[PDB]
């Protein structure tokens, strides 16, 4: 198990490398056999979709004393949390972990 | 049916089917002779009077009844957090009041 948290696979998801092709400028009119360092300058645009579907194992705690629950505090405050600031900057203040419910030894 | 068998199991669980919250709920309950028996009339006048706003006359009728009509007869307050924290509304559906296992005394 990744000391950093997660998930240990022995064939996680592949990485995906991508790379806009070299387009050389203008050769020599003769001939020349160096590796032709003269390419011009671009970069490339689009978009990137991972749909990735994630399976739950949902509580049925017979537990009392209500549950322990992550919420986001009522109280006036220049900025919402996790919502963009006024330069539309956007701000996440702090680290939620997943260790909410319980569920007895 | 018969003196030694118990005439129905005490059922008190709380399933959650999805989109179907049967609340089951089970106490004892003791109940004692009322009025002697009698029908006995109540008013101020024998209350000891009271205000003009307060008269009233009525009947002491010598019957207990069941009332359930609180929420938290049937919901635990585990499952009235499940039915507050993510649930837009609600209404009851169905009923089913079994008395039973009665014994004199």
């Amino acid at each position: 198990s990744p000391l950093m948290g997660g998930f240990g696979m022995k064939h996680p998801p592949p990485q995906i490398l991508i790379k806009n092709t070299p387009v050389p400028a203008d050769p020599p009119t003769a001939f020349n056999k160096d590796k032709l360092n003269s390419f011009i300058t671009q970069y490339s645009t689009g978009q990137v979709s991972v749909e990735i579907e994630w399976e739950l194992q949902k509580e049925n705690s017979k537990r009392w004393n209500p549950e322990i629950q992550y919420t986001s505090n009522y109280y006036k405050s220049n900025n919402v949390e996790f919502a963009v600031n006024t330069e539309g900057v956007y701000s996440e203040p702090r680290p939620i972990g997943t260790r909410y419910l319980t569920r007895n030894l | 049916d018969g003196v030694g068998s118990s005439s129905g199991n005490w059922h008190c669980d709380s399933q959650w089917l999805g989109d179907r919250v049967i609340t089951t709920s089970t106490r004892t309950w003791a109940l004692p002779t009322y009025n002697n028996h009698l029908y006995k009339q109540i008013s101020n006048s024998t209350s000891g009077g009271s205000s003009n706003d307060n008269a009233y006359f009525g009947y002491s009728t010598p019957w207990g009844y069941f009332d359930f009509n609180r929420f938290h007869c049937h919901f635990s307050p585990r499952d009235w957090q499940r039915l507050i924290n993510n649930n837009w509304g609600f209404r009851p559906k169905r009923l089913n009041f079994k008395l039973f296992n009665i014994q004199v005394k």
